[PDB]
């Protein structure tokens, strides 16, 4: 439904044939199908009709809670406990985010091996492509942290890459 | 629940900065006190470590029976 954005889980347009009987005989899943919806799916959609004719008549909201953007751990100094503090802070929900993230990508791909049948290995390269790609930022920004991480030791791990990056791009200019 | 029972998290966030910052105050106190003592007890140029010396009050400047003292 449009509970959720359609463009964060998307999916095909669902193409779905339509009935083309070839025989006399008749098809016992359509009549089970017609006992289904007036034994179960009718009585469950008048329930749920009360119920949300209950839920309108009080009606309430709760709001996402934002938060602004503090300087992070690159510019505080040494031994400032305050900064560091609200840096870390930062950083860890900023973790948690991305978390969530890879959790989308990975939703997205699973729905996709699923969805496709036996075509999944051709229909789905796109998904594992993103998923790629995502996974390996996440990686390079986390992995081998350990245990009692901190944004000192992620802003450690990116210096060292960087490091070895840029001699790398220095010896290959020298090419 | 949550109205009843807790608060925000910004209470329990400033009140992790005021700890934090009484902390670090002590910390670098502590550090600064045994640099101070270190120094004092090497130099004794401070107001600790002073070891009694002689009290000048008790010299007698009067003529002493012979006049080299
Ligand atoms: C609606 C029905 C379906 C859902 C049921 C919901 C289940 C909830 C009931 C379970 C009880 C919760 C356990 C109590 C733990 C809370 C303890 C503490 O955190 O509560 C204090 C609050 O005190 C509460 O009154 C807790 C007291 C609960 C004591 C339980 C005793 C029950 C024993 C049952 C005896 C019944 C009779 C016996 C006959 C012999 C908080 O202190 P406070 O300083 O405010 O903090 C500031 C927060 N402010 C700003 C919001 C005010």
């Amino acid at each position: 439904p449009d509970s959720w954005d359609k463009d964060v889980y998307p999916e095909p347009p669902r193409r779905t044939p339509a009935p083309a009987p070839q025989t006399s005989l008749p098809n016992p899943v359509t009549y089970l199908t017609k006992i289904f919806d007036l034994l179960v799916d009718r009585p469950v959609t008048l329930a749920r009709e009360f119920i949300e004719q209950q839920h309108a008549k009080n009606r309430y909201y709760y709001y996402h809670r934002e938060f602004r953007r503090v300087p992070d751990i690159t510019e505080c100094e040494e031994k400032d406990i305050l900064c560091m503090f609200e840096a870390e802070m930062q950083w860890r929900r900023d973790y948690k985010v991305d978390q969530e993230i890879v959790n989308i990508i990975q939703e997205r791909l699973k729905a996709c091996q699923q969805r496709e049948g036996e075509s999944y290995r051709q229909n789905c390269a796109k998904e594992l492509e993103q998923f790629t790609q995502v996974s390996k930022a996440f990686q390079d920004r986390y992995s081998d942290l350990g245990a009692h991480y901190s944004a000192r030791k992620c802003l450690a791990k990116q210096k060292q890459r960087m490091l070895a990056e840029r001699k790398a791009a220095k010896e290959a200019a020298a090419a | 629940i949550a109205r009843t029972f807790y608060d925000g998290p910004e209470k329990n966030y400033e009140k992790t900065m005021a700890i934090l910052q009484i902390e670090a105050e002590k910390a670098e106190l502590r550090l600064k006190e045994l640099e101070v003592r270190r120094l004092m007890r090497a130099r004794g140029d401070g107001p600790w470590y002073q070891y009694p010396t002689i009290d000048k009050a008790l010299i007698d400047h009067s003529p002493k029976t012979t006049p080299d003292n």
